[PDB]
């Protein structure tokens, strides 16, 4: 058809263009749908479908906006409350964090692997300043999964030798999705079509410490002593589940007293979300092994990082090739990390996340009893919320009435039913009240189409008095409620 | 297996020739236990031999002392202008012996 | 000992600087040994130290000199040829490639993940376009091992349903860190500290047809069908081992007999480096999936890719988020690899590397006839090479030696004996002459070194007729291999 040097120079064509023309714009729309069709997945073709309405489900990214909006293809600007499922903490494309991987991109990008590279050892430092307690020595890697893996494989290094091998997780966690990591990962779907995963992984309920000391007797009971414990501190894939004050605190003690490591997986929660750096800050607990991934990226570069006690981490320092990964702690993600760290502190972000966190959770759940009907609970801790609805097909609605609202949401892995809001920690106030009254017309919308629907399916009446009765419908919507009831009123009366 | 990396150590020294090397060598074959103290020293060694060639350019008429004309020659020669009496008082600090000119050692005390 | 705040803008303000004042090198140089030494792995100091004379264990990063050459924080230059283990086949700071991530990280770095991105599309398509046969699908992550993570849980999820189970790899190979892939690598000492590991994990010897059909064979028999084969096209981290020719064809045929999946990990070889754009092309094979990684990323973004048939990758399309991955498909990595296929294909890179690895790999065998008391042989393919030499003391010295005339070079991970050379494609001619002198001088150096122990060691002899030898030795140093020679005919006869 074309040659790969053709394709290859009509990309670069359109990655040196900076606006679209609108013949140009619906030609490299329909290029992107047909390529998603035949060359990524065309089942993402048919979710976007299932969480928009019309040609809605083929917006195509283009541009960041502002540091809280996204532009497509067309011109139509976001508000970005999905944040990359906690990605852009310190909003798109942050001048300080561009600006610092431009110019390490104008020294270098990707470092030797053989010689010392100096930012692996300034984000090591500042990590090491930033962790609570004898977290010290970091692993740099390229994602969340990767970071998890090697949090396993320090656990493992260091329990093998004392004979203790089984890992304890929690039901609803998410921490992964290679395979060392999905066997951690808590989600039936997303594990039994690549079972056998790895031996010796038990989950217990999360935020019950009773049922997690029953795991670990047991294993102790049996010979199958457990080398490491690992949870999300507030497990964010599961719907934003906060575990009851002092969890985090018993797991330490737990772990402390059977010999077993803890490593907290702060993928998610981590970087300032949760209204503090890391969320074990809430309850001052320091783990064993500690993974982020995600926002230490800045919303710019790829990057995780495991940091974990001398302690565990001298595992490695007899072998320092015992584990390894190709591009980690490249010298363009370490200016985008220290970039990052820098913001943060700087601007006073997780106080920010905190107050604003606070205000949006006010209003959702201010929306949550003015719609029963529809909003099961809103919860959330800092910037991470999530609002749980009564079925999918209402939470998909939810979804679709404000991407067309150009509010940008979406669901939760392991979640149907919940809708997440994970917004910049930079998102501004008046965008935070902006996106308030985009979810309160969303719920008006949906009210009066469950409405409509009801009305729609009653069988014991005629065409002509339903044609009357959605048309008054449409002309005076706020007797939506009154007139269903008369519909009701009179499907009955002739059964 | 550290007598063998002090003996290469020794062995690459630029400035020394084969019989010192070799007589060191023989010293710390018999003494796998005064290696880094014996490797010192042969570093020094070193650092005394080409310090004696550099010294040895420095003397330009080759008679083993140095004169306030031949600093002079070396001081003018690196963009400088020194005056007679500055290059007296640069020999008369180390001039041991007060024989006016710079024999192999006093240079050696004007570099300490 | 500082703040992280202060930490992150001391590392920002050395991000922004160009250039270092010695004072203000020394000061770095002693940070980020320190920083190494208490926060990163002390280990990685003693192993340079063990690569290296004085404190050349202590060069550090700073920049890109050109397309081939590294330059450290004293502004040493160095030909680089390493290429970061098969990373920089376009060259260090690619202007193709440079331009690219700079024009797509002023529109958008990172990925809303709900909205199509484009580049996403185009990259995919091109993959397409590029890849042999039917390969037609891919996906996009940030590393090899995540890429073969990929292959793994593709296979897994065709195979499953069909009642095979068990995977097939060769000795030798490496596939990745991730424990996962760790199952698929065969190396000893990267292993055994973290099993158990995945179950039902075979090797067989590589380039060893009739052993691989028996593997097959008995797992049909006893009922534990082999889901997939996985190996390299040339193994790099064994010593860059050469398959007899007709083994990949043999391979796929063996895989379409027995209905297993023909897994091709050219994470390495991949991307024009053995002179063609993959080493399956060079029999004309194509595998079910493919594994890219590495320079895929052009030298500037980290990356992986796994391609596979419609027939396998549709396993993904009634879930397309089966498999995921947090930075996956970013714009930056997209732009970056778009880039490098450009750069590749209109530049033919492949066939320069074509050229220039056999001009190489003659200068490599004329040295390795010239020292076989060092040398036991040199071998390659295009730009991929390796000097195997008698011990690993040697090829210590080696490495260290061409480190002292600024020339980059490393071992391998599987190989201890081994010394791999892999610049980059671009790699000039002047450079390859320079290279070749610099193995010559290393040579040379370290047969006065070989000879200058073996006169130690020599038992008959009186204490002082060694001291004439070594004397002779160092300030005539001529007389060498045969002054050697000299010595053990002395000793021989006073035996
Ligand atoms: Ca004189
Ligand atoms: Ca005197």
């Amino acid at each position: 058809s074309a040659s790969a040097l053709a394709c290859s120079a009509h990309a670069l064509n359109l990655i040196e263009k900076r606006t679209l023309d609108h013949e140009e714009m619906k030609a490299l729309n329909r290029e992107v749908i047909e390529y998603f069709k035949e060359h990524v997945n065309p089942g993402f073709l048919e979710y976007r479908k299932s969480v928009t309405a019309g040609g809605d489900y083929g917006a195509v990214e283009w541009q960041a906006g502002s540091l809280n909006t996204l532009v497509d293809t067309q011109g139509q600007e976001f508000i970005d409350c999905l944040g990359g499922f906690g990605i852009f903490n310190v909003g798109h494309r942050n001048p300080v964090v561009v600006s610092a991987v431009q110019n390490q991109l104008a020294k270098q990008p990707l470092h030797s692997q053989e010689l010392l590279d100096p930012l692996r050892a300034m984000l090591a430092k500042t990590l090491a300043a930033l962790t609570p307690g004898k977290l010290k020595y970091s692993f740099f890697c390229n994602s969340g999964t990767e970071s998890v893996e090697a949090a396993l494989k320090l656990a493992k290094a260091y329990q093998s030798p004392r004979g203790k091998f089984t890992f304890i997780a929690t039901s609803g966690a998410f921490h992964g999705k290679s395979l060392g990591a999905l066997s951690a990962t808590a989600k039936s779907t997303f594990r039994k079509p690549f079972m056998p995963l790895l031996p010796g992984f038990r989950h217990v309920p999360f935020g019950n410490i009773e049922a997690m000391r029953t795991a670990l007797n047991e294993c102790k009971k049996t010979g199958d002593d457990v080398a490491a414990v690992i949870l999300e501190p507030i497990q964010g894939e599961g719907g934003v589940i906060l575990p009851p004050p002092g969890y985090l605190t018993a797991v330490r003690k737990l772990c402390d007293e059977f010999g077993a490591l803890m490593i907290l997986d702060e993928v998610q929660t981590g970087m300032g979300r949760t209204g503090k750096m890391f969320a074990c800050e809430h309850e001052n607990v320091q783990p064993d092994i500690l993974c982020l991934a995600k926002a230490l990226g800045g919303g710019v570069m790829p990057i995780g990082a495991t940091i974990a006690t001398e302690e565990v981490f001298s595992v490695l320092f007899d072998n320092p090739f015992l584990h390894t990964t190709t591009f980690g702690g490249n010298p363009l993600a370490c200016a985008a990390a220290l970039a990052t760290i820098n913001v943060l502190l700087e601007q006073n972000l997780p106080a920010q996340a905190e107050q604003k966190g606070d205000m949006l959770l006010d209003g959702f759940r201010q929306l949550a009893r003015e719609y029963p009907d529809l909003v099961q609970e809103a919860r959330g801790k800092g910037m991470l919320m999530a609002i749980e609805f009564v079925d999918n097909e209402i939470g998909y609605n939810f979804a679709s009435e404000m991407f067309r609202q150009r509010v940008l949401v979406a669901g939760t892995l392991n979640n149907a039913k919940t809708i997440r809001i994970e917004p910049p920690l930079t998102l501004t106030i008046e965008q935070c009240e902006l996106v308030i009254k985009a979810a309160r017309k969303a719920l008006a919308a949906m009210r009066q189409q469950v409405a409509f629907y009801e009305i729609l399916h009653l069988p014991n009446l005629n065409e002509e008095q339903r044609n009357a009765f959605i048309q008054s419908l449409k002309d005076d919507p706020s007797q939506s409620a009154n007139l269903l009831a008369e519909a009701k009123k009179l499907n009955d009366a002739q059964a | 297996k550290e007598t063998q990396e002090a003996s290469w150590e020794i062995f690459t020294l630029p400035n020394l020739n084969g019989r010192q090397v070799a007589a060191f060598i023989s010293s710390l074959l018999d003494d796998p236990s005064q290696s880094a103290n014996l490797l010192a020293e042969a570093k020094k060694l070193n650092q005394i031999q080409a310090f004696k060639e550099a010294f040895s350019l420095f003397d330009k008429d080759g008679d083993g002392t140095i004169t306030t004309k031949e600093l002079g020659t070396v001081m003018r020669s690196l963009g400088q202008n020194p005056t007679e009496a500055e290059l007296q008082d640069m020999i008369n600090e180390v001039d041991a012996d007060g024989n006016g000119t710079i024999d192999f050692p006093e240079f050696l005390t004007m570099m300490a």
